[PDB]
């Protein structure tokens, strides 16, 4: 129930509600049925503030969803350059594939984020 | 509570006064109540798009002529060989003497031993086709 509340907190973008729920001993790596962690959700919706605090509370940076997508894949696809950069600094797997064998660099290119794709291509 | 109400073709989103948003281009949600939209399979060159991606359903794909799908949902493509060939690492090699392949994919298999069932070779085999057993 604390895990479910933390996913919603991360999704909605409620910085203080995440901090409280983490400090109340919520699982920072709480998957749903689709294998989606708080970090995936925060990465998907561009909540840098929350991405930083989840990582600082020991989030798995290379957590895979049910279809093999990582927080870097989501950040890359959704055009969130600063979150992409922060995840890389936190040791994100830059050449990681999903089920369909596509890197974050591929997803960045797919969504027409060449700027971000270039950042990911320079880093290994 | 506010995400359960989200349909397919859509993801849960409470940042900007909307309850749910539509799946962005080249992504889809096949269930409702999804926190994130899954990414569309892309298919060009060797891969040919059979079903196009929708907001609510993934693209499906086959391989272009001269190739064939391998693995669930055509994960990767493999080169077709001729009949009476198999695909070695060196490439499309013809079948050895006592062995045949009636398909344009897979390994050479040995001819049927008619003796096993008691029968006799009615028609001889070849690289292209198996023995026909008789009496
Ligand atoms: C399979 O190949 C043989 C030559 O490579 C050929 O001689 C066989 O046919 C003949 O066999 C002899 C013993 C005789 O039965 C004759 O009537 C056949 O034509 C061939 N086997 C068959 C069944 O065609």
């Amino acid at each position: 129930d604390l895990g479910k509340k933390l996913l919603k907190a991360a999704q909605e973008g409620q910085d203080d509600e995440v901090r409280e729920l983490l400090k109340a001993g919520a699982d920072v790596n709480a998957k749903d049925l689709r294998g989606i962690t708080p970090l995936h959700v925060a990465a998907w919706q561009g909540h840098l503030e929350i991405v930083e605090v989840l990582l600082k509370a020991g989030a798995d940076v290379n957590a895979k969803d049910s279809k093999g997508e990582t927080p870097l894949h989501l950040a890359a696809f959704r055009g969130h350059l600063e979150i992409v950069e922060v995840l890389l600094k936190a040791g994100a797997d830059v050449n990681a594939q999903d089920q369909q064998g596509e890197t974050p660099a591929d997803l960045a290119a797919l969504a027409g984020h060449v700027d971000i794709a270039e950042v990911l291509q320079k880093a290994a | 509570d506010p995400c359960s109400n989200c349909p397919a073709g859509t993801f849960c989103d409470n940042n900007r006064n909307q309850i749910c948003s539509p799946c962005p281009p080249n992504s889809f949600s096949s269930a409702g109540g999804q926190r994130t939209c899954d990414i569309c399979r892309q298919c060009k060159g060797v891969f040919r798009t059979r079903k196009e991606c929708s907001s609510t359903s993934n693209a499906e794909c086959d391989c272009t002529p001269g190739f064939h799908c391998l693995g669930a949902g055509c994960s990767m493509c493999e080169q077709d060989c001729k009949q009476g060939q198999e695909l070695t690492k060196k490439g499309c090699k013809d079948c050895c003497f006592g062995t045949f392949n009636d398909q344009k994919r897979g390994i050479c298999r040995p001819w049927t031993n008619c003796s096993l069932d008691g029968k006799s070779v009615l028609v001889n085999g070849t690289k292209e086709r198996d023995v026909v057993c008789g009496p």
